[PDB]
RNA sequence: GCCCAGACAGCCAGGAUGUUGGCUUAGAAGCAGCCAUCAUUUAAAGAAAGCGUAAUAGCUCACUGGUCGAGUCGGCCUGC
């Protein structure tokens, strides 16, 4: 009851197995890999399967685990905003996309529960510095 | 001095004090190394006595219980304590409020035939 | 203890202290005798500034963040703010406060499992 | 150049979040290499100067707070 740990990463809706890299982690600390992946993969099935949703696991206090999906918004839709698939790999010099002033706002405002800053027009300037680093121009 | 009484020792000073201790809490290191004793001794309750206003009860006059009614429902305390915490006058009537509020409970007190102040 | 050395220890001493000091010598000797000596204690540079204790943080403890919480919330002080604060026990928490109000910081933090003194 | 309106160095504790940045690579997730090097919480924390791993991990530095309370640090020249 006294033995509990915490830790986990984004996943990919679908994915898990094999053992890399989901497997020596958050298997040797309680949990097991052998379920746990259709506990995963049958919750995140209404959705958009590429979407990789970092899910909040605990891990144990007998021998089982457990499961809170959340929220992507954010993080996608702002690769899928200029190019995700075909990207600069040196980005600076080039572009790849383009968005205006109001698909400016919209990735924003829709993210606040991870950004805690005061004034609208300093949340603009977050995901204006994440802008890009790896394609798409700002304006 | 121990930290357990330099803090201390920055409350006992004022408005002067506290600003000649800011103004000896500057240059020497320029602003930068200042910010933090500048940005804690700011918030010296006195601008702010929201801009922590409290309310001091100079006196409740000839309607005791008139005042207790209004400390009573400002404060909660019950019968006993609002008169205990009137009759010696101990001042702090309710402090952590804004100027509004307290400037409104200052009213309120007033009203009820009391002389308060506001630090 | 020699005059100078007490007029030392006064500006050393505390506004509430010096209040401890000044009602117990109103309590003791008067409002009349004592007045030389409310007259002068008040002025600690003096208009207050406000209110003396500290609130030293001994040890954390092992709720580190549990901690941090309260010193986020009474210093104002960000996350990162009290992290440090808290966990070297840099001691400091906030200057600037009485009894009542130091009293009230440290039970705040005893709550949270951390030890700290009032000096 | 920094110096007694508590720094520059010690000691204590931090040194984070998206992110294992993109690309590349069998693998490289601060730290092979190729380009960028913004943003976040905010007292500080470079998408990171070194050690270290097969790759992680781990250990320091930069920066800041407390304490320490005083000479300290980079640099040029000359004698043996």
């Amino acid at each position: 009851k006294k033995v509990q740990a915490y830790v986990k990463l984004q996943v990919a809706a679908g994915m898990a197995n094999p053992s890399p890299p989901v497997g020596p982690a958050l298997g040797q600390q309680g949990v097991n890999i052998m379920e746990f992946c259709k506990a995963f993969n049958a919750k995140t099935d209404s959705i958009e399967k590429g979407l990789p949703i970092p899910v909040v696991i605990t891990v144990y206090a007998d021998r089982s685990f457990t499961f809170v999906t959340k929220t992507p918004p954010a993080a996608v839709l702002l690769k899928k905003a200029a190019g995700i698939k075909s990207g600069s790999g040196k980005p600076n010099k080039d572009k790849v996309g383009k968005i205006s002033r109001a698909q400016l706002q919209e990735i924003a405002q829709t993210k606040a529960a991870d950004m805690t800053g005061a004034d609208i027009e300093a949340m603009t300037r977050s995901i204006e510095g994440t802008a890009r680093s790896m394609g798409l121009v700002v304006e | 001095i121990t930290k357990d009484q330099i803090i201390e020792a920055v409350a006992a000073m004022s408005v002067m004090d506290v600003v000649e201790l800011i103004s000896a809490m500057e240059e020497k290191f320029g602003v930068s190394a200042a910010a933090a004793v500048a940005v804690a001794a700011g918030p010296v309750e006195a601008a702010e006595e929201k801009t922590e206003f409290d309310v001091i009860l100079k006196a409740a006059g000839a309607n005791k219980v008139a005042v207790i009614k209004a400390v009573r429902g400002a404060t909660g305390l019950g019968l006993k304590e609002a008169k205990d915490l009137v009759e010696s006058a101990p001042a702090a009537l309710k402090e952590g409020v804004s100027k509004d509020d307290a400037e409104a409970l200052k009213k309120a007190l007033e009203e009820a035939g009391a002389e308060v102040e506001v630090k």
